[PDB]
């Protein structure tokens, strides 16, 4: 019974490049909290059409 | 609301794709006969993809006659021979491809017509053992001819 | 994935050549259609994940 | 020390899905797998982008 099949894929990983030499820690990006509630300032958004 | 009507949905139609099988495991079918007395056109009526386990009589008038398998009789239970993938009009054919080996998802082997579709049935799991369906993942694995 | 229809003959086939029951015969009327596939451009992918 | 990971996933075609595939609202020759392997093709390329 003829059939056909394709496969696909990779391998990797994200790196960090950079870290601190004196201790160890890294610093490049960080993350925060700064509107309690903001939605309020925002215009509404169109539903999904489900057809 | 009288001389104008607005738009209205007519139509509705939505197209699925088949049943995956792994490519690694391989493919084993042999053709059989459809037994006429079970009501086929209730087991390929949805658009939805499913697959069903198949049970041959041994013996009888029938002898040769497959019918889908009903999980309370024994002799319903120990003579299964296989599972169908894709899906087949009973209004044209009663010759259906019944899969003898192949590797099937959990998600997609509905041994009941009205039982949801894209939800694991729960009564083939708890008869994996004698119908020798052996679960390691999802996927199901089952050969038949060994 | 979609679904593999004809686009300019389906609107051509939905309809019937029944017809009757409206004025116990056939009306004379004229139909213009249109096709306009939709889909949602507010699942945008993400494009600045790769720009670090 | 750094290591990568692995990534597969596969498709089939069945022999009465390649055989005969036919429009819905058009009689044509069976011709139309070929535009659903070059969907699926391309649905397995955004699908490792999106990893």
């Amino acid at each position: 019974p003829p059939y056909y099949a394709i496969i696909a894929g990779f391998h990797g990983l994200p790196q960090l490049s950079g870290y601190n030499t004196e201790d160890f820690s890294f610093h490049r990006f960080k993350w925060l909290k700064y509107a309690n509630n903001v939605q309020s300032y925002l215009p509404p958004f169109p539903p999904k059409v489900e057809l | 609301m009288d001389k104008v009507k607005l738009f209205q949905t007519i139509g509705r139609v939505e197209y699925w794709e088949r049943v995956p099988r792994l490519h690694a495991y391989g493919v084993f079918a042999l053709p059989f006969p459809m037994d006429p007395d079970v009501n086929w056109a209730q087991w390929f009526t949805g658009p939805h993809p499913r697959a069903f386990l198949v049970s041959i009589h041994k013996y009888g008038p029938k002898a040769g006659h497959v019918y889908p398998t009903n999980l309370t009789d024994e002799d319903a239970l120990l003579n299964v021979i296989g599972m169908v993938l894709d899906g087949h009009d009973y209004e044209n054919d009663p010759n259906v491809t019944v899969t003898l080996k192949a590797a099937v998802p959990i998600e997609y082997v509905q041994q009941d017509p009205q039982a949801p579709a894209l939800q694991p049935h729960q009564a083939v799991l708890d008869a994996a053992e004698v119908l020798k369906l052996k679960v390691i993942k999802g996927h199901y694995f089952f050969d038949y001819t060994r | 994935m979609r679904v593999p229809i004809n686009i300019n003959n389906a609107l051509a086939r939905v309809r019937d050549p029944l017809s009757i029951g409206g004025l116990k015969f056939p009306t004379t009327k004229e139909i213009q259609e249109a096709v306009a596939a939709i889909a949602d451009k507010f699942n945008q992918e993400n494009d600045l994940v790769d720009r670090f | 020390t750094w290591s990568p990971l692995a990534f597969k996933e596969s498709r089939v075609w069945d022999e009465k899905e390649i055989l005969y595939l036919g429009r819905l609202a058009d009689e044509v020759q069976a011709g139309v797998i070929n535009e659903q392997i070059a969907e699926s093709l391309t649905w397995l390329m955004a699908r490792m982008r999106n990893r």
